């Protein structure tokens, strides 16, 4: 999973943010 | 690589997020130079993907290295570098070199972007120039983080001689056009071994723009290291500076009451931060100001935000960067644009604030006033440190400047400012104008002592005075 503050975009690759964080975007954001 | 190459008597880099080249050129002459700023970090100037809705992040999906984006073409770019450099304000390029696009489409210059087949004709790049697909999903594995695709974006292979050549050419082209350095995007997702080679192939800065002979491009890298990962920020400080993410996180907490201000007495490497000369610090950046929490201070929480920025600019630690945002309610929302997708230029109001949807934090009196403070105290160290053993602190920078903060209770103390006798204008609430202080003023006695007053109910929780704002 992606640790806090790192790049995320679940709709692109399905990789989730590590709990308990969520992505600020579906395509290009950060886990916070 | 670690020298910002600022002109004499200047400090701070302002991120003019999504600003056009023509507007930055104007800003360099009319505001940045007069207020003593050192440089501007510009948004990616190379051709990138035209994404649906024109979000801010489309700029982080390169299609080629042609200098033509919503910010302008190469002519506008050169006009900007010529004018800014003449004004003594440096330009730092946001270099997106870890990847290309995450989907098919066209770039801002009309070039084709074929993510599916890994073809980018304008460069050109083909399948052999990328790492075999896989996705970044395990930060405890350095190889996964660096060699796989970051959120679906095709991952370039900087190990390839062809690719290195292309990247070196792009960066040297920027150097020829007068840039002073680079903000390296997603540095953590690239191998230091490849980066050292690339940065070593960069030519010295162009003397035609006012740089000294032998000047090397300033390199500052985005790593995002908060501990507990396979990759460390220390792996990148051998060839450049690293953007110290821990700085804003710790300051954001302290100034929001999560830590007593008196504890900032040993602020620096003891707190787990990089050695000062290797760090570029900031309170918030374009990425983290869009958060699902409130750990990061932004323009939407004015009071503590300005306090953190003031502390950053008063303290001698690192090279400082100031964020300059556009108003937003949604995280994917792009900058102000018209019906056709063209960027709307910031308008300058009579009170020096911006219109058309730009926050312009760099134009806030409390912010530029502190940039002036930093210039006035250049070369000094923290002295006369004081605290009420809680949330009220004060300290001077040599005998050139003094600053006081309160994040709890009213501050009313006769403190030793270390400053020469005289009447000083508080640069936070006002400034020296027409021979008088437009805001608060502080009278320093023959001994350097002075009555400092700062109510917890004032619009700001910081007071700052220095020798260049003296009556
Ligand atoms: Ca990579
Ligand atoms: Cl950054």
């Amino acid at each position: 999973c992606i640790p806090k503050w790192n790049r995320c975009g679940p709709k692109m690759d399905g990789v989730p943010c590590c709990e308990p964080y969520t992505c600020t975007s579906d395509y290009y954001g950060n886990c916070s | 690589q670690k020298d910002a190459n600022f002109a004499s008597g200047r400090n701070s880099i302002v991120h003019l997020f999504e600003w056009k080249w023509n507007d930055i050129a104007d800003e360099c002459e009319r505001f940045l130079q007069p207020q003593g700023f050192g440089g501007v970090q510009i948004s990616p100037p190379n051709e990138y993907l035209v994404a649906d809705g024109r979000p801010w992040w489309e700029r982080y999906q390169p299609v080629s290295y042609i200098i033509n984006t919503r910010s302008g073409d190469e002519s506008a770019f050169t006009d900007m570098t010529r004018r800014c450099n003449d004004a003594g304000v440096r330009i730092y390029v946001d270099a997106v070199i870890n990847h290309m696009t995450g989907m098919n489409g066209v770039g801002t210059s009309g070039s084709s972007a074929d993510h599916d087949g890994m073809n980018y004709p304008a460069v050109p790049y083909g399948s052999g120039d990328f790492h075999s697909p896989c996705e970044v999903n395990n930060y405890q594995d350095a190889d996964n983080v660096r060699n796989c695709e970051l959120v679906g974006l095709r991952d370039l292979n900087q190990g390839s001689d062809y690719v290195r050549g292309v990247l070196i050419d792009y960066m040297n082209h920027m150097i020829d056009l007068g840039v002073a350095g680079f903000r390296v995007d997603a540095a953590k997702h690239m191998s230091p071994g490849d980066l050292s080679v690339i940065f070593s192939g960069l030519k010295n800065l162009n003397t035609d723009y006012g740089f000294a002979d032998g000047a090397r491009p300033f390199i500052y890298q985005e790593v995002i290291d908060l501990g507990g990962e396979a990759i460390s920020k220390n792996e990148y400080t051998g060839f450049g500076c690293v953007l110290e993410f821990q700085f804003g996180v710790s300051l954001g907490n302290a100034f929001q009451g999560g830590n007593q201000l008196k504890n900032l007495a040993n602020w620096g490497p003891e707190w787990g931060l990089l050695e000062g000369l290797d760090a570029v610090v900031f309170v918030d950046n374009h990425d983290n100001q869009r958060t699902g929490g409130s750990q990061i201070l932004t323009y939407k929480n004015p009071k503590p935000y300005k306090m953190a920025i003031a502390f950053m600019l008063a303290h001698p630690y690192g090279t400082t960067r100031i964020m300059s945002s556009f108003d937003f309610t949604d995280n994917d929302q792009g900058p102000p644009q018209d019906g056709s997708g063209n960027l709307i230029s910031p308008g300058i109001n009579d009170d020096n604030t911006c219109s058309n949807g730009y926050v312009c934090e760099h134009r806030w009196r409390q912010v530029y006033g502190m940039v002036g403070f930093r210039n006035a105290v250049e070369g000094t160290q923290v002295e006369n440190w004081w605290s009420n053993d809680d949330n009220q602190i004060a300290f001077s920078r040599g005998s050139q400047g003094f600053v006081a903060f309160t994040n709890g209770g009213d501050l009313n103390q006769n403190l030793n400012t270390g400053l020469p006798a005289g009447t000083y204008c508080d640069v936070i609430s006002g400034e020296l104008s027409g021979g008088s202080c437009t805001g608060k003023s502080v009278t320093v006695g023959d001994n350097g002592s002075a009555d400092i007053s700062l109510g917890s109910a004032e619009d700001d929780g910081v007071l700052a005075i220095h020798v260049n704002a003296k009556l």
